[PDB]
């Protein structure tokens, strides 16, 4: 709730919200540390093994 | 989850989630629109409300 | 309308925001700057256009 | 090891080695993780954070 601006983060710019530009927590780019199922949201990222 | 039927009609009670989990068309339109999964209104209730 | 609220999340497009909905979004101080394009709207406190 | 093209840089665990283990680091560490681009600053000035 604290990370996203709730009363700003009301649209989009590019396919994404726009709370994806304000904290990284929202956007699909950063990971987290751990994974057990892949994300939904891959169009820039790859994944490398 | 089989006989429930969402409606969301007004600023109050037009939870994003809930209507998302009971039917696929409102899924499929949340994960269109991420932005649109917000609790301050802003979630277009259909063109009839 | 409670059978065809899902056919109107099939269309999977967005929708505009309400002028008063955007009014919302600026904070006290800079609702009365050149910045809130809504000020043209803000004729009188008792009606809203 | 690759610290410069990391997301997380060196300063993150400088705080989070000696952060008190309340609720508020946690906080601040989303805090933290918020993002340093055009459209992230207007967002944050427009709520004047």
């Amino acid at each position: 709730r604290i990370s996203a601006l709730p009363g700003l983060n009301n649209g989009q710019l590019a396919e994404e919200p726009l709370s994806a530009y304000v904290n990284a927590l929202h956007d699909h780019r950063l990971w987290p540390p751990f994974v057990t199922h892949l994300p939904r949201n891959m169009e820039g990222v790859q994944v490398v093994a | 989850i089989e006989y429930s039927l969402p409606v969301p009609f007004h600023r109050f009670y037009s939870n994003p989630t809930i209507c998302a989990a009971l039917s696929d068309d409102i899924k499929r339109y949340v994960t269109e629109f991420p932005h649109y999964h917000r609790h301050d209104g802003g979630f277009p209730l259909p063109t009839a409300f | 309308a409670a059978r065809r609220i899902p056919h109107f999340y099939r269309v999977r497009r967005e929708v505009p925001r309400t002028v008063n909905e955007m009014k919302q979004d600026f904070v006290v101080t800079d609702f009365y700057k050149v910045g809130n394009i809504t000020l043209y709207t803000e004729l009188h406190p008792f009606f809203d256009f | 090891a690759h610290e410069y093209h990391n997301w997380l840089r060196s300063p993150f665990s400088r705080y989070s080695a000696t952060c008190p283990n309340v609720l508020h680091s946690v906080m601040t560490l989303a805090a933290m993780l918020y993002k340093i681009s055009p459209v992230s600053l207007v967002l944050q000035t427009k709520a004047h954070i």
